[PDB]
RNA sequence: GUGAGUAGCGAAAGACGGGUGAGAAUCCCGUCCACCGAUUGACUAAGGUUUCCAGAGGAAGGCUCGUCCGCUCUGGGUUAGUCGGGUCCUAAGCUGAGGCCGACAGGCGUAGGCGAUGGAUAACAGGUUGAUAUUCCUGUACCACCUAUAAUCGUAUC
RNA sequence: GAGCUGUAAGUAAGCUUUGAUCCAGAGAUUUCCGAAUGGGGAAACCCAGCAUGAGUUAUGUCAUGUUAUCGAUAUGUGAAUACAUAGCAUAUCAGAAGGCACACCCGGAGAACUGAAACAUCUUAGUACCCGGAGGAAGAGAAAGAAAAUUCGAUUCCCUUAGUAGCGGCGAGCGAAACGGGAAGAGCCCAAACCAACAAGCUUGCUUGUUGGGGUUGUAGGACACUCUAUGAGUUACAAAGGACGACAUUAGACGAAUCAUCUGGAAAGAUGAAUCAAAGAAGGUAAUAAUCCUGUAGUCGAAAAUGUUGUCUCUCUUGAGUGGAUCCUGAGUACGACGGAGCACGUGAAAUUCCGUCGGAAUCUGGGAGGACCAUCUCCUAAGGCUAAAUACUCUCUAGUGACCGAUAGUGAACCAGUACCGUGAGGGAAAGGUGAAAAGCACCCCGGAAGGGGAGUGAAAUAGAACCUGAAACCGUGUGC
């Protein structure tokens, strides 16, 4: 469904409202983690061998049924079909019709 | 992969079945007592190439 | 044949006598008499004494459930030819 | 256990009634009788009962 | 919870100087003192199954305390042709090819097997480790088997 | 069709768009103990024999291969005793054993307390235990039957007959069947009289010994006597037993319609507004209560393959009736009777029909049995050989699904790694356990401390949710204060 290098829009959350990418998706617990989207504030661990007295940023996973797919040619995140004539499905916008990536 | 780029030669299976089962993974298991975390996954994998060497002799039976 | 898993290379009872002897961890089910023909056959040496002993499974104790080790025999070869069997 | 070797009758069971009608259980037993049948091989020793004797007696 | 901060603390001679430590009547080292000594001493069977040993621990267990430990974490420890067994033998007993008995299950028993608490059976001193010693290595031995062997004896002999 | 390396957190070293992980079918490996099977044993271990093979100048040591006991076909081979028979030595042999679902079924054996207001015949009960046999079901089964009509036409299971007829220290109590309505519904093979051969008789025998042909019933049917038909008819679930070609079902899987913006919020699925799909408003999850966000549902769709169920195509195999009347046949120690027991609803009672132990013991179609002692005529039926599907009783299991059923002292003994800690020499007995948050963002750094445990600062909607982790009652122990 959602898949890493695709564009993404939040449609509820405290982040709602924003593009982005997918970095890495956990796919037992359908969970997708996206760049600039619930951003964490880790208590670190100081005594590691990297940094020197901090807190972390690294962004927090959110579940997959919070992101849709754009393709804004009517300026709209939309959902996916499925077409096949090429022994591999090519995967399809239904709301407007073109073949994405 | 290895599963079939065997299937090369009927007498050069034992000449290589006991090529790597004896002269391998005995080096490879001696090396890890006296200390050696440099390739501990060599072991895995020099031993799943004994058994495609020894299911292949089946089928020449 | 390889009925030699590992060598061990404790403290004192394993590495302080180094000059002529060697100890193994073999595999269970052999002899003393096919320990000289393993480690003549790989090293190429003459040995002249095989001894071998037999430890229990020990218990171990981690989490809330108690479980036993694993039993293993060990031998200690001496020789007559060449040394440095382990590097 | 025992039977007839010609035909293969054998014991019962059944109560035992008194002039009171009190019950205890009791065996029937078949009158066998040991006699020297010939068949093949050796004529044996075998178990027979005296009611297949009346006509097939063999020696 | 009350009984209550009550009854107990499981025979029995300890005293001091020094260290150690956040902390010591209790742990370790020293001197004096007392107790067993046909045993409270020294080796092996039965039984238990890591307790033995060195380095770190102080929440629980120890009838108090604890720096200590038969308790917790890590890493180690048991070496045999000759000692005690098996590859040798049989007692009481047990099991039993055929066989003999019994509603079925099954009970008894001959040849043969199993079974030491007994018969047979070739190695002893000294040294050493933090934990093993007739086992490891120092010096001298001995019983069974195999291979070369020479003096060889020959219907010798098994 | 892009992430994976069981719990997996944690790092390490890797593999994958030349399709990895994961899912389904089919083959390969499957150490030692176990019916244990070379012998031995205190299961998971110890000792061997004969063949080929490595190794050593040679023994010691290893690998593969086999070797239990009965049975029954065989080949030998001397039997005490000349012939010859029980013994003995071998080749073979998907033959046998044990495990079970403590369920249902059929046989062998088979109690007690209890009810009778005591108790013995009786009831509890042919039940519980135990033992043997199997099956996907098993048992019964093709009228020596029910019955009293111008009778119908195997068995089995439900409804009614009926708590009626009966049996009963006539007490307590036990308790039918046929008729009638139904679920289901097929009937067939031998023995004998006999004809033809081959081993023993001039034998007198087609009968005896073996093996093939014949032949199956009561309206009396077959041997034997006669003609009139001889290709259609099949089953391998009864009645004799040996293959292909694609239809459909099962164990992976794919497609699958339609909602946007504001208010309170830590967060929208909520209320207020406008939209839409609907053979799809069942259900679960997503930061709160979603027909339209996700996984899906109604509906279509899909098999390289390995089983499974049937259609027709082979292929095996097969004679079908009638009339006559002289002769032969139509299951023998059988049926039945007396003595003793069991079982039929029925307790020896006037006791029929049915089986067991013991002795007695028949008739042969003008025969034999039954119709509740028995006898006489009318009436139905053919005993002493065997094999048979379905309707019916169950559930340790696999898949879909339901519930005016339970919600952590409940429902399984068991939601936690349960028949486990632990108790017992042994058979056997047997509990305790669940919840942070939406997301680990699980408390960086300073300070008192030897450390625990604290108090600030920080993450969070809230730590007065900090792993003694949701809400937090009473008992019981505290500190404060008006009378
Ligand atoms: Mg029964």
């Amino acid at each position: 469904h959602i898949k890493k290098g695709d564009n993404v829009k939040v449609i509820a959350g405290k982040d709602k409202g924003k593009e982005g990418k997918v970095i890495a998706t956990l796919p037992k617990k359908d969970r997708v983690v996206v760049e600039g989207v619930n951003i964490m504030k880790k208590h670190q661990k100081p005594t590691q061998l990297n940094p020197e007295g901090g807190i972390l940023e690294t962004e927090a996973a959110i579940h997959v049924s919070n992101v849709q797919l754009l393709d804004p040619k009517t300026n709209e995140p939309t959902r996916v079909g499925y077409k096949f004539v090429d022994g591999k499905k090519v995967r399809i916008a239904k709301k407007s019709g073109e073949e994405i990536k | 992969m290895k599963a079939k780029e065997i299937r090369d030669l009927t007498t050069s299976e034992i000449e290589e079945q006991i090529k790597s089962s004896k002269e391998e993974l005995f080096n490879l298991r001696f090396q890890l007592a006296t200390g050696q975390l440099e390739e501990t996954a060599r072991i895995r994998t020099v031993r799943k190439t004994i058994a495609r060497l020894k299911t292949v002799a089946r089928e020449r039976e | 044949r390889d009925i030699l898993k590992r060598p061990v290379i404790t403290e004192k009872s394993s590495e302080a006598m180094a000059e002529d002897k060697y100890t193994f961890d073999v595999d269970t089910r052999v002899n003393k008499t096919q320990v000289k023909m393993a480690v003549e056959e790989i090293f190429n040496v003459k040995v002249a004494s095989v001894n071998i002993m037999n430890y229990k499974p020990k218990k171990k104790r981690m989490g809330r459930y108690q479980g036993y080790t694993n039993k293993r025999r060990k031998a200690i070869v001496t020789l007559k030819e060449g040394s440095d069997d382990l590097f | 256990g025992k039977q007839c070797f010609v035909t293969g009758r054998k014991a019962s069971t059944g109560n035992r009634r008194s002039h009171a009608l009190n019950s205890t259980k009791r065996r029937w037993n078949a009158n066998l009788q040991k006699v020297r049948i010939l068949v093949d091989g050796k004529p044996k020793k075998v178990w027979v009962s005296a009611r297949a004797l009346k006509s097939g007696k063999v020696t």
